RNA sequence: AAUC
RNA sequence: AGUAGUAACAAGAG
RNA sequence: UAUACCUCUGCUUCUGC
């Protein structure tokens, strides 16, 4: 377990800051599994990477037939907002 | 004790006031040679340069060879190389913190003062930002 | 022979008249 | 060190004496000046380009004008009253 | 398996001159530089991220195919598979004091092989190389 | 100049992606604007091919509703994103990934497309890139003088072929009008010198950070480099 | 008969 | 008191 | 102030190359 002394100090705020980055990184690793193994390279946006991957993944799964017509439009709709 | 003892061995050198910081500075180098066995920071520049010359003579073309290898490595070195360290001093909060955080706090702070050399990926442009950040008239930083 | 026994050691080069 | 010692031993003039000084330097960090370390890089980077010379020159230049933070401070106590209090480093000369 | 099928000789007491040579700690499946192995690992576990296809892919194409089939029906985390592959591809070479045994499958047992003032005969099981013989 | 010219002709989408591509190769957009123009034109040709083209549920070409284009624009996107798309397609359809990077992929053809822009002879520039690829990507080269050299399996429709040649010479006319055509024709190659210069504050610190008997750092630099202390 |  | 030894702990905080 | 015979804490009041 983590040292819990931080809970009583004003440093508390860093706990939220950590768990925020944690979500982002953990979701990035869900899109790019090799990120855990070899350091990802790129000067472009961290969102831009996740967008284009999940776009392709959905398109190929549809044309291959892992993704249905119900799910593909919903997927393209959600990614459309981004 | 260390602060006193450091100046105790350099007290016979040259004392001047830094026009940058406004602090009391002490320079022993090229000072008068010691007349006792007490510790001495009074090292003569020529005697170092001669000993360095003697090394280049005994080991031919090692300096330019070593410089090349380091210089070529610097180009390849990423910014994340500063994450693999121990407890580092964080200027923003003025307390020691992990290197990985102490780096992140500086990158986020530099983005406000408009220094995005870190984003390029290389350590060279990030180092170029650090020496430039001294020139900024005011340095803003987040304080939750 | 057991390693602790003196007879375990090899028949070494001995000198003769 | 074994090979170094073997050579430094077996190279010595015959019918002489080879002596080993089991040595150590006191006040190592307290004496060595950054301005000497600056001179060292300038000599080592003589052939290398001008951008790299200036790069290697910074680290020593920073150490040459470095500032020391004096830790927490000093704790003062009345034994009779049975009280204590830390005196921050900026308030060192606040007390006679 | 090497310790299991191995046979042990006899312990001899007497002086052993030991040399400090740079030896391979663990036997590899097929040796590669760090860069070449890293790409082979990528082709097996993370095909799409891999990136610019080097010739190294075509050289070790037979290994990649074989590893994929062996690591097919497993629930274990990729990061573990990558680590375990990296072991049996990247070289672990470091200086050790040795005496008449430099082969990895000996170096892994170097603690039981000999000391300063004693020696022990040990036949490691499995297979040995022709080059090494 | 070429700098102000590109602002009027192209949109921000083509300008940004062009600069972002050059940024990865460590090439300055402003100091070499003719090199940016080569990519700007190269991306605009690729963009228009996939713009009006779309697919349906049955899976045949049509003009326009739908959320699945017929062509996949690889050129313009970053390296690590491009090679992700490159391999994902090749692995899915079940074909060998090409040795070098591609520009477009046609879902109806199931083959990679290599786009190329050239100054003079278009047929000459076609056979040069055929040496490297051979039978990897279906090449589609175009030039400014209304001279085209398409692939054997011509998937490009007649109406679409006109839109390409229309925009090609229209830009070539605009360049010749403002006397900016002479900039692109001329050769452009300069060394990317590694720039690291010290500012005002850090230089002031280095000046005082010198031994006794030195005015400033310049004195310390020259001394160590020139004089010989032996003895 | 080594280098990695 | 005691631990300890060039300065602390012998509880801290809301 | 009061809740507080309550609540939280045990390396996170500075551990470098």
């Amino acid at each position: 377990k983590r040292n819990r002394s931080i809970l009583n100090t004003d440093q508390r705020n860093m706990i939220l800051e950590e768990q925020c980055y944690a979500k982002c990184c953990n979701l990035f690793e869900a899109c790019f599994n090799s990120a855990s193994y070899r350091k990802p390279v790129g000067q472009h946006s961290m969102l831009e990477a996740m967008a284009h991957r999940l776009r392709m993944d959905a398109r190929l799964d549809y044309e291959s037939g892992r993704m249905s017509k119900d799910d593909f439009e919903k997927a393209m709709a959600h990614l459309g907002e981004i | 004790d260390t602060v006193i003892r450091t100046h105790e061995y350099s007290n016979k050198g040259k004392q001047y006031i830094s026009d940058v910081t406004g602090c009391t500075m002490v320079d022993p180098t090229n000072g008068p040679l010691p007349e006792d066995n007490e510790p001495s920071a009074y090292a003569q520049l020529d005697c170092v340069l001669e000993a360095l010359d003697r090394m280049d003579e005994e080991h031919p073309g090692l300096f330019q060879a070593a410089s090349q290898n380091a210089m070529e490595t610097l180009m390849v070195t990423t910014v994340d190389k500063l994450t693999q360290g121990r407890q580092t001093f964080d200027w923003t909060v003025c307390r020691n913190q992990p290197a990985a955080t102490a780096l992140n706090t500086t990158i986020t702070s530099f983005r406000l003062n408009d220094l995005n050399g870190a984003d390029k990926g290389g350590l060279i442009p990030f180092c170029q930002d650090i020496i430039d950040s001294l020139d900024r008239p005011e340095m803003t930083f987040f304080s939750v | 022979y057991s390693p602790t026994s003196p007879s375990y050691s090899p028949t070494s080069p001995s000198y003769s008249p | 060190l074994s090979n170094a010692v073997a050579k430094m031993l077996s190279n010595c003039p015959p019918g002489g004496i080879s002596m080993t000084v089991t040595g150590d330097n006191t006040k190592w960090n307290e004496c060595l000046n950054p301005r000497i370390f600056l001179a060292m890089t300038e000599r080592i980077t003589r052939d290398s380009p001008i951008w790299f010379r200036d790069f290697c020159s910074i680290a020593p230049v920073l150490f040459s004008n470095k500032i020391a933070r004096l830790g927490k401070g000093f704790m003062i106590t009345s034994k009779t009253k049975r009280l204590k209090a830390q005196i921050p480093c900026p308030d060192l000369f606040s007390i006679p | 398996m090497r310790l299991d099928n191995a046979t042990w000789g006899r312990i001899t007491f007497g002086p052993v001159e030991r040399v400090r040579k740079r030896v391979l700690l663990n036997p590899l499946t097929k040796e590669m530089p760090p860069d070449e192995a890293s790409n082979v690992i990528m082709e097996i576990l993370f095909p799409k991220e891999a990136g610019i296809p080097r010739e190294s892919t075509w050289i070790h194409r037979e290994l990649i195919k074989e590893k994929r089939e062996k690591l097919k029906g497993t629930m274990i985390t990729p990061i573990v598979l990558a680590y375990m592959l990296e072991r049996e591809l990247v070289a672990r070479r470091r200086f050790l004091p040795v005496a008449g045994a430099t082969s990895a499958e000996f170096i892994e047992m170097l603690h039981c092989l000999q000391g300063e003032n004693w020696r022990q005969i040990y036949h490691p099981g499995g297979n040995k190389l022709t080059e090494s013989r | 100049s070429m700098d102000t010219f590109i602002t009027r002709n192209f949109q921000t989408t083509i300008i940004q992606k062009a600069k972002n591509t050059m940024a990865e190769f460590s090439e300055d957009p402003e100091l070499q604007p003719a090199m940016l123009f080569n990519i700007c034109v190269h991306l605009e040709v690729c963009y228009v091919i996939s713009d009006m083209n779309f697919l349906d549920e049955e899976g045949k070409a049509y003009t326009a509703q739908n959320l699945r284009p017929q062509y996949e624009v690889i050129e313009g996107m970053p390296r690590t994103i491009a090679w992700m798309v490159q391999r994902s397609l090749a692995q899915e359809h079940g074909i060998e990934t090409p040795k070098y990077l591609a520009d477009l992929f046609d879902y109806k053809t199931k083959r990679f497309i290599e786009v190329g822009i050239t100054k003079g002879l278009a047929d000459d520039y076609f056979w040069k890139k055929k040496e490297k690829l051979g039978n990897s990507m279906e090449l589609m080269i175009f030039s400014y003088n209304q001279d085209y050299s398409l692939s054997n399996e011509s998937s490009l429709d007649e109406e679409g072929k006109g839109r390409v040649l229309s925009r090609l010479t229209e830009l070539q006319a605009e360049l010749s009008l403002k006397n900016l055509w002479q900039v692109l024709i001329g050769e452009e190659d300069v060394e990317k010198g590694i720039d690291f210069k010290l500012g005002q504050t850090i230089s002031r610190l280095r000046d005082i950070s010198v031994p006794a008997g030195f005015s400033n750092f310049e004195g310390m630099r020259s001394y160590i480099d020139n004089i010989d202390p032996k003895g």
